[PDB]
C-alpha cells in the first residue's frame, strides 16, 4: 500500500 | 575567520520518496585574500565524490560565500547515518569540520488532536483551524494543511517543544476565511513522520 | 481518555517586558459524561492562584476542550523556575500533571550573519534576504524581520537545529519584491535571545 | 541603555 500528498508519492509498505 | 554552516535535510524530503533529501555545507565571510574552499565529504567516515557544488556569491565586508550540497538516501538517513562535511581554505588555521546525523534514541509516533474553530474566532472575519502534535521522537517531523487535494499556504507551526518524558511537541494553525468553512469544506492536517506507517496520517476537519 | 498540552511561552514573550509571557494548559477529548475539569497551577512546588481560565469549546467525537493560562514573570522563567499544571477530571483515573522550564545548561549569544540575494535571485521576481544564526543556547529565540522601522512579515525561519558540539542553529529568509531592494532599502534581521545584551542583536542588509 | 523594537520596549541594562 502507497500513501500519496496531494499528487506526489510519499511512502510505501 | 569564516564560519561554516551544515544544514540537515528537510524532514519532507527525507520522507517522501519522489523529493531528494540533501545535507547543505555554508561557507560565510570568505575573504578576497584566500577565497579558494575545498569540501570533503565524508559518510559513516567513507567520503564520497557525488556532491555538487555552486559558484560563489558576494558578501558584505567586501567577503564571499560558498555552498555545497550533497544528496543522502532516505534509507541513509533514517538509519542514522553520520554525515560529514570538510571545509578547507588558506586562511584557515586548520580543515573545519561539522558532523550532523539523525538523532539517536526509541522511535516514537506522534499523536495528532484537531482543534475546530473558537467561538470568538467565529465571530471574526476569518478562522483558525488547529493540530496538536505530542509524543514524537525525534523531532524531524512535517506538518502541512491541505483542502480538497490541494495546499493550504496560509498556516503557522511552532517549532518542536522537548517534552517533560523525552518525546517532543508542537501545534499549527492554518487560518482560512469563514466564508470557506461554513460551506462545509474538509481541511486536512497531513503529519508526516518517520515514526509513521508509510511516514504519513491525516486528521480532517469540517462544520 | 482526555490528553493534556502544556506549552511553554513564546521567547519573544519572555524577552520582552512590554509583552506579557503566559504558560498554555490545554486539555483536549473532554467527554460530555465528565467535563468539569480543575486547574491547578504549581511553581517550584508553590502553588499560584493568579491564573484565568476560559469557557469550554466544542470538538468532534462530541467532546469538549479546556484551556487555563498563567501569566508568568519574564525574571521568572528566565531563571528556570519549573512551572507545573494539574488537570483533574472525574474521567481521569488520578490527576495528570504536565511540567515545562527553561532549559538547563550555560546559555550562550547566538552568532548572526548575513547572505544577500544570490546572482539566480536577483533575475527573479522577487529577492531572498537571508540570516543565519549559530552557536546558542537554549533554543529559545525569536527571529523577526523589518524595514525602516516596521515589520516585515513574508519570512519563514527553519527550528532550532541541534549543533554537534551543544549549541543551537537555524536560518531565516525574507522574500522582498526586488523593485523595494533595489530602491535601496535596508532590510534589518532583529534577533532576541536570552543571551544578548537586552535580549536584542540587529544585523541589517542593503543594496 | 534601552533597546526597542518597531516601538515597544524589549529590555533595559
Amino acid at each position: 500500500d502507497c500513501a500519496w500528498h496531494l499528487g506526489e508519492l510519499v511512502w510505501c509498505t | 575567520g569564516p564560519s561554516v554552516f551544515l544544514f540537515p535535510p528537510k524532514p519532507k524530503d527525507t520522507l517522501m520518496i519522489s523529493r531528494t533529501p540533501e545535507v547543505t555545507c555554508v561557507v560565510v565571510d570568505v575573504s578576497h585574500e584566500d577565497p579558494e574552499v575545498k569540501f570533503n565529504w565524508y559518510v559513516d567516515g567513507v567520503e564520497v565524490h557525488n556532491a555538487k557544488t555552486k559558484p560563489r556569491e558576494e558578501q558584505y565586508n567586501s567577503t564571499y560565500r560558498v555552498v555545497s550540497v550533497l544528496t543522502v538516501l532516505h534509507q541513509d538517513w533514517l538509519n542514522g547515518k553520520e554525515y560529514k562535511c570538510k571545509v578547507s581554505n588558506k586562511a584557515l588555521p586548520a580543515p573545519i569540520e561539522k558532523t550532523i546525523s539523525k538523532a539517536k534514541g526509541q522511535p516514537r509516533e506522534p499523536q495528532v488532536y484537531t482543534l475546530p474553530p473558537s467561538r470568538e474566532d467565529m465571530t471574526k472575519n476569518q478562522v483558525r483551524l488547529t493540530c496538536l502534535v505530542k509524543g514524537f521522537y525525534p523531532s524531524d517531523i512535517a506538518v502541512e494543511w491541505e483542502s480538497n487535494g490541494q495546499p493550504e499556504n496560509n498556516y503557522k507551526t511552532t517549532p518542536p517543544v522537548l517534552d517533560s518524558d523525552g518525546s517532543f511537541f508542537l501545534a499549527s494553525k492554518l487560518t482560512v476565511d469563514k466564508s470557506r468553512w461554513q460551506q462545509g469544506n474538509v481541511f486536512s492536517c497531513s503529519v508526516m513522520h518517520e515514526a509513521l506507517h508509510n511516514h504519513y496520517t491525516q486528521k480532517s476537519l469540517s462544520l
